[PDB]
């Protein structure tokens, strides 16, 4: 039963910096008859489902910029961003796409640290990215408090 | 069942 | 364009059963498996299983055997997950994803399933019930305002940088 480990957990960044996340699997993801490592990478922004960036260890999906390069083999894989842009500030997951049960890494969060080195559009996108980020935490508060109200409500009308 | 999951 | 639209009940009592729905448009539904993925609040991702629409064959993560049942309705390009014996531990967002040869390359938006953890209130008076019920929104507001201040602290250095250029 395969176990996925990513590193690092978090990662401060900056404009145009190159980043490298590691993904290591407890067992080979190499299907030798298919001549293919069945490792996949996902990008998840708060509020949205995960999005496939790379399948089969190295294959970028449509709409994924060349800045994202997957590499590796067997049990050791990396995902590399040549020039980091603001839209890349997400959480990244690798996935065993090879054997049942399919398993996921815990993630690698590209938390930016601390700015004039960014373009105007990069600072605008990061600002617009904080709103769905905030909404996630807030929406969770509303969930917790929506439960506490239910037995109270039912008890009033018995 | 699947293309390559097994 | 490919689309997977998710529907289902959001709030359930413990011991309930909930049937989540995933409606696929824009692609031949039988040409792809369908995966179901659970994302708990810790953001941990857990694959629950898949279904092959052509054969109705399933594969389950042992951890979710019995807890989840996977069905499809080929006629309407719809896949279903039934969650049974719901516990507070089952509170999560649940995704369906399409899975063919290139992993999970399209995802539904997710159905958030909240299980309240649930007796003593039955004996309380009406005055005390409305009191507690009145104390919760002031509490919920102050907790949210902490978040708004947390993110205001991150928005301020970015706003300043835009203002200077």
């Amino acid at each position: 039963d395969i176990v996925m480990t990513q590193s690092p957990s978090s990662l401060s960044v900056s404009a145009g910096e190159k980043v490298t996340m590691s993904c290591k699997s407890s067992q080979s993801l190499l299907n030798s008859g298919h001549q293919k490592n069945y490792l996949a990478w996902y990008q998840q922004k708060p509020g949205q489902p995960p999005k496939l960036l790379i399948s089969g260890a190295s294959t970028r999906e449509s709409g994924v910029p060349d800045r994202f390069t997957g590499s590796g083999s067997g049990t050791d894989f990396t995902l590399t961003i040549s020039s980091v842009q603001a839209e890349d500030l997400a959480v990244y997951y690798c996935q065993n796409d090879h054997r049942y049960p399919l398993t996921f890494g815990a993630g690698t969060k590209l938390e930016l640290k601390r700015l004039k080195s960014w373009t105007v559009e990069d600072l605008q996108k990061r600002l617009l990215a904080l709103d769905p980020m905030m909404e996630q935490e807030i929406e969770e508060i509303r969930q917790k408090y929506q439960c506490k109200r239910q037995p109270i409500l039912d008890a009033i009308e018995a | 069942h699947h293309h390559h999951h097994h | 364009e490919v689309q997977l639209q998710q529907f289902g009940a959001e709030l359930v009592k413990p011991g309930a059963s909930v049937k989540i729905s995933c409606k696929a448009s824009g692609y031949t539904f039988t040409d792809y498996n369908m995966d179901w993925v659970k994302q708990s609040h810790g953001k941990s991702l857990e694959w629950i299983g898949d279904i092959n629409p052509n054969y109705d064959s399933t594969v389950y993560n042992q951890k979710f055997k019995g807890k989840a049942t996977l069905t499809v309705d080929k006629s309407s390009s719809t896949a279903y997950m039934e969650l049974r014996s719901l516990t507070s531990e089952d509170t999560a967002i649940y995704y369906c994803a399409r899975d063919g040869a290139y992993a999970m390359d399209h995802w539904g938006q997710g159905t958030s399933v909240t299980v309240c953890s649930g007796e003593f209130l039955k004996s309380w008076t009406v005055e005390d019930l409305q009191k507690r019920l009145l104390a919760l929104d002031p509490m919920m507001e102050q907790e949210i305002e902490e978040i708004r201040q947390k993110y205001q602290s991150k928005r301020q250095p970015i706003l300043d940088a835009i203002e200077a250029k």
